[PDB]
């Protein structure tokens, strides 16, 4: 297969910026490279074919360059509707292969998370399960680490997290992390701690509660 | 500038030309779902409009522009077979290799293939009695101008490896004054086209020699080398065996 | 104005097959070939195969050869992708797309809206909805975080609103996680003025259409 490598994986930029993202093929593909745009929960949209040719209706601020192995997509002046994921695809030969994509996200100032912790509800504890929720609210950049600690013992394999898309108004991210134990295992321990690492915090912050307090 | 005259040296407009062009358009749009947007009556009207009520030595490429807009067809640039003076085997090849196109496998080429047509100055009448011969009467006739106009656009559409079939038995394997030699080769786009690969088809001779060093092949190599396109030449010694072998790829 | 329109979302047991339709509407459909691409949740685009409309001949990626059939019958206006022997890892949005035919193969210029296909052994189940109550441990000065935990449902999706859609500002409804159980879990939170908590009613409205489950959960401090 022809391996397509896109760089960077993520790009932070502002409205009015000149933005250049790259796509490299592991073999020669002549000019048979396409660019696609995709936004969250929506189908891709075709931008470029044959390395440099714009699809019908694509704004003139989009351009493409490259022959052989190394390719470029340039947005001359980034507009609000251009924040999206961009995919390259070689159609030189089979199988048709895609790059891993470049997310173009909105640059803003570093913002530390507001860290909130929610013990399990009494109604859930009746059903025999304990879900402990740690909320990291409105932070930037997206890169954040959550570590669960139960009586200062680091947890592994018993938590799942997800992250919102970048907010439209304030350009921040939020993260929810759920620790799940049995009622039996929950009622054994006392101190439930969410430890958060992020660029906006000079040292890691712990949010914690004592069970039944 | 050509002299007014009512009789020509060439065969007349093919019997039932209007009905044949319309029927071929209908048939082509049935075979090709991607061309069912075509209004075949409109295509015929544009075709008729190109040559009717004109002296058939005063035809221009501009006369065919309405037909060329309606007959606009995207053809896979990397699947093109050009040919010069060997239409029979070129068409046999694309009947086997159905993902490959000669000009006559496109809508407009399919409509006009093996047909003759012309009109008359100062009347609305199609001339079924005679039409101009390219050599004996005049170069700029309805048939000749049609094939020049469609051939240039077809050649411009080509990319990657373009194949051309040539007749190795002829005194000029590559003739620079042929349609291939005078129109098609000079409209192959550099970078878009990587390579022109000539297939030189051999005849019946017992003393079978490498024909790819022939001066007319060197002439073709020189033309496409100056367009920054790579040249390849293949001897096809047994075209009957080639056509049986071609089924695999 | 031409668009490709695909069939709706599918939920399939492992070992079953799915047939996704792709029909052109609203203009000239001059595509030489129809191409199929899939996207697993949170992952990139993967090409599956393509079919040339006038010939009905298909090219397949090696990993889908013998599993996928593409149809584009010349006597009807609908194309199909049939994927058989479904596995959980076939869970993805499936896209049809049109190649203009400038090359064989070509870039796609038009995409269908996509068809979500969930492959799972799980059975339809409505969520349990638990409050995430505002407390001192979810307050920063004048602001309090509260929410709802929407736990153990199948399949996707769920919709969450606050106060019947009247509260949208500062709401974060998180992407669902697939638990080891095969059931989904989602949290929805909102930030509200701390001084409102005694007075203003906050209710999360959870709708799971597949199970016909509607839950209203009042979220109040302890």
């Amino acid at each position: 297969d022809i391996q397509m490598t896109q760089s960077p994986s993520s790009l932070s930029a502002s409205v009015g910026d000149r933005v250049t993202i790259t796509c490299r093929a592991s073999q020669g593909i002549r000019s048979w490279l396409a660019w696609y745009q995709q936004k969250p929960e929506k189908a891709p949209k075709s931008l470029i074919y044959a390395a440099s040719s714009l699809q019908s209706g694509v704004p003139s601020r989009f351009s493409g360059s490259g022959s052989g192995t190394d390719f470029t997509l340039t947005i001359s002046s980034l507009q609000p509707e251009d924040f999206a994921t961009y995919y390259c695809q070689q159609y030189n030969s089979y199988p048709l292969t895609f790059g891993g994509g470049t997310k173009v996200e909105i640059k803003r100032t570093v913002a530390a998370p507001s860290v909130f912790i929610f013990p399990p509800s009494d109604e859930q504890l009746k059903s025999g399960t304990a879900s402990v929720v740690c909320l990291l609210n409105n932070f930037y950049p997206r890169e954040a680490k959550v570590q669960w600690k139960v009586d200062n013992a680091l947890q592994s394999g018993n938590s799942q997290e997800s992250v919102t898309e970048q907010d439209s108004k304030d350009s921040t991210y939020s993260l929810s992390s759920t620790l799940t134990l049995s009622k039996a295992d929950y009622e054994k321990h006392k101190v439930y701690a969410c430890e958060v690492t992020h660029q906006g915090l000079s040292s890691p912050v712990t949010k914690s509660f004592n069970r039944g307090e | 500038h050509h002299r007014w005259r009512q009789t020509w040296s060439g065969p007349g407009t093919t019997k039932r030309f209007p009905e044949t062009v319309l029927a071929r358009c209908v048939k082509y749009t049935e075979i090709h779902p991607e061309m069912r947007h075509v209004d075949c009556q409109s295509v015929w009207d544009a075709f008729k409009g190109a040559f009717i009520s004109k002296h058939p030595c005063d035809i221009t490429e501009e006369d065919y522009q309405p037909l060329m807009k309606l007959g606009t067809q995207t053809v896979p640039c990397n699947k093109i077979l050009l040919w010069s003076r060997i239409k029979d085997l070129a068409h046999q090849f694309t009947q086997v290799q159905r993902d490959m196109f000669t000009l006559e496998d496109t809508l407009l080429g399919y409509l006009a293939d093996d047909l003759t047509w012309c009109g008359e100055f100062a009347t609305s009448k199609i001339n079924y009695q005679s039409c101009p011969d390219w050599r004996k009467d005049c170069s700029n006739n309805p048939v000749s101008v049609f094939w020049k106009t469609v051939s240039r656009r077809f050649a411009e559409a080509a990319c990657d490896v373009v194949h051309v079939m040539l007749d190795g038995s002829r005194s000029k394997i590559f003739d620079k004054d042929s349609t291939f030699g005078s129109v098609e080769v000079h409209n192959l786009q550099p970078e878009k086209v990587q390579t022109l690969e000539a297939w030189v088809i051999h005849g019946g001779r017992e003393d079978s020699r490498d024909l790819c060093q022939d001066p007319t092949i060197k002439e073709l190599e020189s033309i496409i080398s100056k367009r920054n396109i790579q040249f390849s030449c293949k001897n096809i010694y047994r075209p009957d065996k080639f056509l049986q072998c071609v089924k695999n790829p | 104005q031409v668009q490709l329109v695909q069939s709706g979302a599918e939920v399939k047991k492992p070992g079953s097959s799915v047939k996704v339709s792709c029909k052109a509407f609203g203009g000239t459909f001059s595509s030489y070939a129809i191409s199929w691409v899939r996207q697993a949740p949170g992952q990139g685009l993967e090409w599956m195969g393509r079919i040339i409309r006038f010939l009905g001949i298909a090219n397949y990626a090696q990993k889908f050869q013998g599993r996928v059939t593409l149809i584009a019958d010349k006597s009807t206006n609908t194309a199909y992708m049939e994927l058989s022997s479904l596995r959980s890892e076939d869970t993805a949005v499936y896209y049809c797309a049109g190649e203009p035919g400038e090359r064989d193969p070509d870039a796609v210029d038009i995409w269908g809206q996509g068809t979500m296909v969930t492959v799972s052994s799980a059975s339809t189940k409505g969520p349990s909805v638990f409050p995430l109550a505002p407390s001192s441990k979810s307050t920063s000065g004048g602001t309090a975080a509260l929410g709802c935990l929407v736990k153990d449902y199948f399949p996707e999706p769920v919709t969450v609103s606050w106060n019947s859609g009247a509260l949208t500002s500062g709401v974060h409804t998180f992407p669902a996680v697939l638990q080891s159980s095969g059931l989904y879990s989602l949290s929805s939170v909102v930030t509200v003025p701390s001084s409102s908590l005694g007075t203003q009613t906050y209710i999360c409205n959870v709708n799971h259409k597949p199970s016909n489950t509607k839950v209203d959960k009042r979220v109040e401090p302890k």
